């Protein structure tokens, strides 16, 4: 037997449900998620990390002169300083006085933290939503497996087949293009591997960790050596990776809504809460009892013990009634006014049973079907006393859930007698009429 | 912070983060007194119940005012046919239960 | 590259080529590759057949 429905997008939440096949006793069905991913399809574009300027040992000639040619490095610099007359241990170095030259290139490339820590550019695209689910019918125990969110494609669990249906919602938390460094995830926009700014995000470019060619503009310039001494100096602007480490905000695992902690390793978004996800299960045939075997219950009387507006299972109720014979039937109460804590019952002939059950509204006017009959249940309940919990509300907040009884009874004073009071205006002008025309004639 | 409903959640140090919801406790009571029914529901909803009480003086003073543009109309045409006319013998029902201008001479 | 931010040095040039003034596309969202041709059909999204 194939039962469709419709459930909400909430974690800790179970949907309860009753399936009614013709001809057989109706069975307790109950659906729970435990995850709920979203992973768009990701493509690296560059990554980035802090550089390491490397510098040769430069040529000192004695007196001449060494020009350079044009090398394929990534801002690569050549300057030449005539007349330096270096000093070095044991004497002065050349001979050829105020005619000399020293070439003193350099040259910017990966630093070997690059393979620890280093951002990862990606731009994103729609791609798999996949949940897992916690099923149970029945006398089964409970039975759980990952399925995919797709109407298309069914899922076997225990021996039952479910088709877990498209979301309602195309929402995600992550934008055009993300940066993964280390633990978190940003939203943030790219130089697109041409451009950077030497100081901001995007001075060293490199499109696999393991590449060759390299992008990168540091603003690197060569300096003067000094009063005869051998070295190679230069002036550049700093890292702009390691401004970004310290110039960003908050982490889109911070910052996105409905609560969706962000993972890292397929990239997800866990268990976000929007839209709904419809349902098809496929029962199997031979979990269907038939009805003859089933107690028939009648002459249900239901009171209200005591009631509350708590988000846990606040109210408490009693039924009287007289079965034929003992055994177990299913409890569910189908409005969404409130629901029920247990599951099922246990028997007799003519005893009571009691339930846990929670609601939002002042006044409940809901009922409950026990062993195919249903019996309607009304009462009162009471402000609760604390103010902040840790745990999620069971019910589903209304239009109407705050309004009580004499609320309503000043609503249709205010509506009922102020639009009487036009309907004797506008009666008083259809008599004179009739009195004015009767004088006429 | 002020946490609704829909919850909260927030992490202080290397603290593991901590989500806390609120309930709907509030402070008045709906089954009393028009101020105690008044006073509970502005504190559940401080931003519906301010409006549906000026909109409920807004339609009140409307019809108000169309009625007595409609009673004050009809006893308008109660005087006009008999006070011309002094000498008619005004009726007994028109003195004081139709119209409120009894009668004279 | 065919957006208009990355330069490409072509001797001693530098030449940014602009984005194209349309977004058009031939393959759909779907598509079945056999051999060397490839095809605009659909899929049965791996659970039916």
């Amino acid at each position: 037997y194939e039962h469709t429905a419709v459930m909400p997008n909430k974690v800790g939440i179970p949907y309860k449900a009753l399936v009614e096949r013709p001809g057989y006793a109706p069975v307790h069905l109950q659906i729970q998620l435990v995850n709920t991913r979203i992973i768009p399809s990701t493509n690296l574009e560059y990554i980035t990390c802090k550089y390491k300027t490397k510098v040769p040992s430069p040529v000192v000639k004695c007196c001449g002169a060494t020009q350079c040619t044009s090398k394929p490095h990534p801002d690569y610099q050549c300057q030449v300083f005539s007349g330096v007359y270096p000093f070095m241990w044991g004497g002065a170095y050349c001979f050829c006085d105020t005619e000399n030259t020293q070439m003193s290139e350099a040259y910017v490339e990966r630093s070997e933290e690059c393979s620890i820590d280093h951002a990862k550019a990606y731009k994103v695209h729609t791609g798999t939503v996949q949940a897992m689910v916690n099923i149970t019918y029945g006398s089964v125990s409970w039975r759980s497996a990952d399925v995919y969110v797709n109407g298309e494609t069914p899922a076997k669990i225990g021996d039952a087949k479910l088709i877990i249906g498209p979301l309602s919602s195309a929402w995600s938390p992550f934008d055009n293009k993300v940066v993964v460094y280390g633990h978190e995830v940003y939203n943030y926009d790219f130089p697109e591997y041409g451009t950077g700014k030497a100081g901001s995000f995007g001075d060293l470019q490199s499109r696999t960790s393991t590449s060759n060619d390299l992008y990168a503009n540091t603003n690197l310039k060569l300096q003067r050596p000094q009063a005869g001494i051998v070295h190679t100096p230069f002036t550049q602007v700093p890292s702009g990776f390691e401004r970004w480490k310290k110039d960003k905000g908050a982490p889109l695992n911070d910052v996105a809504p409905f609560g969706c902690s962000i993972a890292l390793e397929p990239l997800r978004a866990e268990n976000c809460a929007v839209g709904s996800i419809p349902i098809s299960i496929d029962i199997p045939d031979a979990a269907f009892t038939r009805i003859s075997e089933t107690p028939t219950v009648s002459d249900l009387e239901c009171k209200i013990t005591e009631c509350t507006y708590a988000f846990d299972f606040g109210g408490i109720a009693t039924v009287a009634y007289k079965s034929s014979k003992a055994g177990n039937c299913p409890i569910h109460s189908p409005s969404g006014v409130a629901v029920i804590k247990e599951n099922d019952v246990t028997l007799a002939e003519s005893g009571s049973f009691t339930f846990h059950f929670s609601t939002a509204n002042i006044h409940p006017a809901f009922k409950l079907q026990v062993c195919t009959s249903a019996v309607t249940c009304k009462g009162d309940c009471k402000p609760p006393k604390d103010h902040i919990v840790d745990y999620p509300a069971q019910h589903t907040e209304s239009f109407t859930s705050a309004i009580s009884a004499t609320a309503w009874s000043w609503i249709k004073v205010l509506v009922g007698g102020t639009s009487a009071f036009i309907v004797l205006g506008l009666i008083a002008t259809a008599v004179v009429a009739l009195v004015l025309f009767f004088h006429r004639h | 912070f002020t946490v609704t409903g829909e919850g909260l959640e927030y992490t202080w140090g290397n603290h593991p983060p901590k989500r806390v919801w609120a309930q709907e406790s509030g402070e008045g009571n709906p089954h009393g007194w028009p101020h105690e029914v008044v006073v509970y529901y502005y504190n559940r909803y401080p931003l519906t119940t301010i409006i549906g009480l000026c909109t409920c003086v807004a339609i009140i003073m409307v019809s108000c005012v169309t009625s007595v543009w409609l009673l004050c109309r009809t006893r308008n045409l109660c005087i006009t046919p008999y006070k011309l006319a002094p000498n008619a013998q005004v009726p007994i029902l028109l003195a004081l239960l139709c119209c409120i201008k009894p009668t004279r001479a």
